[PDB]
């Protein structure tokens, strides 16, 4: 089980952010072998913190690390543009094994927050005639560039046949994401409704379709 | 220390994935040498590592399918992942492991798992009921380009990155937001170009 981090954190230049990393007594709580890695797009991850709170040479002291029980925390004071990246925690997990966290995007706020436009398209009759059924949830004009998408069938969770893209920057500098629920025409017909539920900055936007 | 992954790029489903990492600036006769991956989908996933002695330890969920070996005559170490499926498409990273951390990483290399051969897309309409679009479904390999009205329509367009489906085929979509009252007066056409299969499609939506 990957270590649990939040999906997104954000703050303005000069300000602070904290990223949690929740494991168990077998990993984060069991040892002081917790490290954190910074990853820019297409670059090698870089160690920023190791053994919970220790900084490699060259890493600024604005990066600090702590731990309480089963949760480790990385704090980035005095945010600068270059701190915008994905961050992963990692722990020793016993018997010569390691487990990484799920990743957090840190955004350094340079434009206004914005909640997503969400459009859910049912499968076309043309696709249905081709004996396939694809629900298409398109998500645009959001900032910061991180979103959680949950699919529902008759209100209950679906996680078979789901594929979601990582947010992409648009020409207007906001972000876009897409999600797909792929199924058969009978499976499409086997529920009264389907919904795409998009969570952004503590707000949900839900669209529903029916055959 | 610099690390460089090398590899096949594309692997057919149910084949063995083999990757090599060549190390420069130091010897693989010290420390541990590891592989980690990232599905376009999730965060990092530790695969395993090899100690300079040849001793290995693997992620319990991958262990039955994984071998990591040393090739000291070339300062290299390798990964073999057996019988890959769609769930193994990822960027694979090699890294040095030392003192309870991963101190030097390669930049990573994308391995795509698909047994597909070249196939042009089916383009389906995403009709309005104002936003509308085109679903460019089931093509291989990348890439596809999408324009609207042959380039003349741009405001409110976004064409999303492709997903690779468990079929081993890609899909993407493109959406445009238009004024509600334009639907009767004006046609909206997505122009889909898939160079690899020599396929261009023009689909006019509702």
């Amino acid at each position: 089980s990957a270590l649990t981090q939040p999906r997104s954190v954000s703050g303005s230049p000069g300000q602070s952010v904290t990223i949690s990393c929740t494991g168990t007594s077998s990993d984060v709580g069991g040892y002081n072998y917790v490290s954190w890695y910074q990853q820019h797009p297409g670059k090698a991850p870089k160690v920023m913190i190791y053994d919970v709170s220790k900084r490699p040479s060259g890493v600024p002291d604005r990066f600090s690390g702590s731990k309480s029980g089963n949760t480790a925390s990385l704090t980035i004071s005095g945010l600068q543009a270059e701190d915008e990246a994905d961050y992963y925690c990692c722990s020793y997990a016993g018997s010569y094994t390691y487990v990484f966290g799920t990743g957090t995007k840190v955004t350094v706020l340079g434009q206004p927050k914005a909640n997503p436009t969400v459009t859910l398209f049912p499968p076309s009759s043309e696709e249905l005639q081709a004996n396939k059924a694809t629900l298409v949830c398109l998500i645009s004009d959001f900032y910061p560039g991180a979103v959680t998408v949950a699919w529902k069938a008759d209100g209950s969770p679906v996680k078979a046949g789901v594929e979601t893209t990582k947010p992409s920057k648009q020409s207007n500098n906001k972000y876009a994401a897409s999600s797909y629920l792929s199924l058969t025409p009978e499976q499409w017909k086997s529920h009264r409704s389907y919904s795409c539920q998009v969570t952004h900055e503590g707000s949900t936007v839900e669209k529903t379709v029916a055959p | 220390v610099q690390l460089q992954e090398s590899g096949p790029g594309l692997v057919k489903s149910s084949e063995t994935l083999s990757l090599t990492c060549t190390v420069s600036g130091g010897s693989i006769s010290s420390y541990f040498w590891s592989w980690i991956r990232q599905p376009p989908g999730k965060g990092l996933e530790w695969i395993g590592y090899i100690y300079y002695s040849g001793s290995t330890n693997y992620n319990p969920s991958l262990k039955s399918r994984v071998t990591i070996s040393l090739h000291t005559s070339k300062n290299q170490f390798s990964l073999k992942l057996s019988s890959v499926t769609a769930a193994d498409t990822a960027v694979y990273y090699c890294a040095r492991h030392r003192n309870w951390l991963f101190d030097y990483w390669g930049q990573g290399t994308l391995v795509t798992v698909s047994s597909a051969s070249t196939k042009g897309p089916s383009v389906f309409p995403l009709a309005p009921s104002a936003a509308l679009g085109c679903l460019v479904k089931d093509y291989f390999p990348e890439p596809v380009t999408v324009s609207w009205n042959s380039g003349a329509l741009t405001s409110g367009v976004h064409t999303f990155p492709a997903v690779l489906q468990s079929s081993g085929l890609y899909s993407l979509s493109s959406v445009v937001t238009v004024p509600s009252s334009s639907l009767g007066t004006q046609t909206y056409t997505c122009n889909v170009d898939h160079k690899p299969s020599n396929t261009k499609v023009d689909k006019t939506v509702e």
